[PDB]
């Protein structure tokens, strides 16, 4: 099997603010 | 220098507000030492690198 | 029971009131250093003070164990406090007011209606007297026994603003606070008075006498202009910051104004309607015991 | 469940009347820019005894992330307690003091 | 043998908790706990939400 | 050349030396100090008595920082509305004094 | 009040007799020390609540 190389970078992940409906205090 | 004016301008511009994600509030003993020493109770789900 | 020093609950160390001065621990009397007043054309006469009504809540038994030093610092200095006028917790306080009574306060704030020996509680002598003042914070709301919102601020101006002058002179010029200040300084400030004991206080002020009590007020002037600062920073009409040589100055104006503002911000905590009723009567009955 | 005063009055004796009682201590504060009330909610109906009489718990949910709400209600310790078996059978609490 | 007794395991109590829930009510952050004290505590945790 | 360059040859030489030449990341890159008294980021102290260096004033990249952030969504949809009511009459209406 | 009375007579006439039910023995480690210090070695796999 013949030697290889590879590359990464982080992921984007970056999504607009989900708009909940539960709170969480009174 | 083009691409530099056009980062700096797309910075000026960066007007994202932050706003908490989904998190994950693991308990102690799931945790090795090391790592419960570093995190602060809660955390978010999408860790990035370090 | 923990029996009472004969300087008050106030001289142990267990009650010693702390507020962070970014971040820091200190006395409230060295943060009150840091405040400084541009005064401005209007002035603050102090009006009397109506004697309270004699009229305590009646003294009907409820479920559970009432936690009032939480409800009181909470009401008059935590961030939205709600249901600061519901009756039953003062109706144990007036339960406390009575003679003979099984209920006790402990030092947590907790009103146990068991005598439990397990937590160690204020002298009973002390809170009755405590109680027959301060269940009168139970009539806050009702129409008959209102305090007035407005003039009684300017009590508090001279307690907290007023020169020794002003202070004897029973005047002074509508002040403008400022200080050298952290992000979030006030509601840090309002965060570290909401955690003390302030029952310790009340009843050292209700239960001594004499040159105990004068000893008292003294001792305990800069706590008192403390929680009298929390309050004015509420009623506040305009709070913001001043950028002077990369040093933040917090400017709150008025003291001794209540704006009677309700909408919350983000400079600091806010009094809704029932929050303004419940302080205003607070301190017709702290200002009351404090000018005896 | 519904009671008009009328029913109140005219109920037989030894019936028993179902009233119901809200705990509004979990209400969530009003929007900041929903209209005002002109008019006023009111209420006839109270008891003259405590009720809540059956209550362990109360208002689970922080006010802020902190504090807790004013009128919640904490579990007794006797809930907790499992204690020890007496030295004839019986069920025991824990000793208070060492003593 | 005679039948005096009703041999039976987990036994029910004359007393229980009841509780009613607001659901508009939830904490944002997910707790996770273990297995084994998730197969403990559990029960309580899903009762008093 | 290697200006961007963080970390260097993560094996090891042997199972414990480390291979001459492997670049360990920088201390910055870690550091996740505090906010300023102001709100600007800062690293940790170096010594118990000096106070932390700002990031901004410094050329190290810190890979961990302290982000302030909403709890919650601010559009909760409660929009602002309101009641505008005209003048009663347009003949009536005082134009004039400022 | 006749309710009071069938329960009174209900318990009066509870003859249930405990036999042990399922149980585990968890290892001190799977657990958080706040919960094995609850714990007493094994414990009934139909915990109730408390």
């Amino acid at each position: 099997k013949i030697a290889t190389a590879s590359s990464a970078r982080q992921a984007d992940v970056e999504k607009p603010a989900d708009v909940t409906f539960t709170i969480e205090n009174v | 220098v083009s691409g530099l004016l056009m980062v700096l301008f797309k910075v000026m511009t960066d007007n994202r507000l932050v706003i908490v994600g989904e998190t994950t509030t693991p308990m102690s003993n799931t945790l090795s030492t090391v790592v419960n020493n570093v995190l602060r109770t809660t955390y978010h789900n999408n860790v990035g690198v370090n | 029971m923990l029996q009472q020093p004969t300087g008050g609950y106030t001289t142990l160390e267990q009650f010693a009131f702390t507020i962070r001065n970014d971040g820091t621990n200190a006395t409230p009397t060295q943060f009150l250093q840091l405040l400084s007043y541009e005064a401005t054309e209007n002035e603050l006469v102090k009006k009397t003070i109506p004697t309270p009504e004699t009229h305590l809540p009646s003294a009907r038994n409820v479920p559970g164990n009432v936690y009032i030093e939480d409800a009181i610092t909470q009401a008059l200095f935590g961030i939205s406090a709600q249901n600061v006028n519901a009756h039953g917790y003062f109706s144990r306080l007036s339960a406390l007011a009575l003679p003979n009574t099984s209920a006790r306060l402990g030092l947590d704030g907790v009103i146990y209606n068991s005598e439990t020996i397990n937590i160690p509680f204020y002298d009973p002598a002390a809170v009755a007297n405590f109680a027959a003042t301060y269940a009168k914070l139970g009539n806050a709301s009702t129409p008959r026994y209102r305090a007035d919102m407005i003039d009684i601020y300017a009590h508090v101006g001279l307690e907290l603003a007023g020169t020794d002058a002003e202070r004897a002179a029973g005047v002074m010029p509508v002040k403008r606070a400022k200080f050298d200040s952290w992000e979030g300084s006030l509601i840090s400030l309002s965060r570290d008075v909401v955690n003390w004991k302030i029952l310790a206080f009340l009843i050292d002020l209700c239960s001594l006498e004499g040159e105990a009590l004068r000893a008292f007020k003294t001792r305990n002037r800069d706590v008192f202009r403390m929680m009298l600062f929390i309050m004015s920073t509420a009623v506040a009409a305009n709070v913001v910051n001043r950028k002077v040589t990369k040093r933040v100055d917090r400017v709150l104006e008025y003291i001794g104004v209540n704006s009677m503002r309700t909408a919350g911000r983000t400079a600091t905590i806010t009094y809704d309607l029932s929050r303004h009723e419940f302080a205003a009567k607070f301190l017709q009955l702290t200002f009351t015991r404090w000018n005896a | 469940q519904h009671v008009d005063a009328e029913s109140i009055m005219t109920a037989p004796k030894g019936k028993l009347f179902h009233l119901q009682f809200m705990d509004g201590l979990l209400r969530p504060e009003p929007s900041a820019f929903d209209p005002p009330a002109s008019g006023e909610d009111m209420r006839l109906i109270y008891p003259l005894q405590p009720i809540s009489v059956a209550r362990s718990m109360r208002a689970i949910v922080n006010h802020n992330e902190v504090d807790r709400p004013r009128g919640a209600v904490a579990p007794s310790s006797y809930e907790m307690d499992t204690g020890t078996l007496s030295r004839n059978g019986d069920l025991l609490y824990s000793p208070v003091a060492n003593g | 043998l005679s039948d005096d007794f009703k041999q039976i395991s987990d036994p029910k109590g004359y007393l229980t908790y009841s509780v009613k829930y607001e659901d508009q009510f939830t904490k944002k952050d997910k707790l996770r706990a273990s297995e084994a004290d998730d197969r403990i505590v559990g029960p309580t945790v899903n009762l008093f939400k | 050349i290697s200006v961007a360059r963080s970390m260097r040859a993560i094996v090891n030489h042997n199972e414990v030396d480390r291979p001459r030449g492997a670049v360990a990341p920088s201390s910055y890159e870690m550091d996740t100090g505090t906010l300023s008294r102001n709100g600007d980021l800062l690293y940790s102290p170096v010594a118990n008595g000096q106070v932390g260096i700002p990031k901004l004033e410094v050329d190290h990249i810190s890979f961990s920082n302290v982000v302030s952030m909403m709890t919650a969504n601010i559009r909760t949809g409660d929009d602002m509305a309101v009641e505008r009511v005209n003048p009663d009459d347009v003949r009536a209406i005082n134009i004039r004094n400022a």
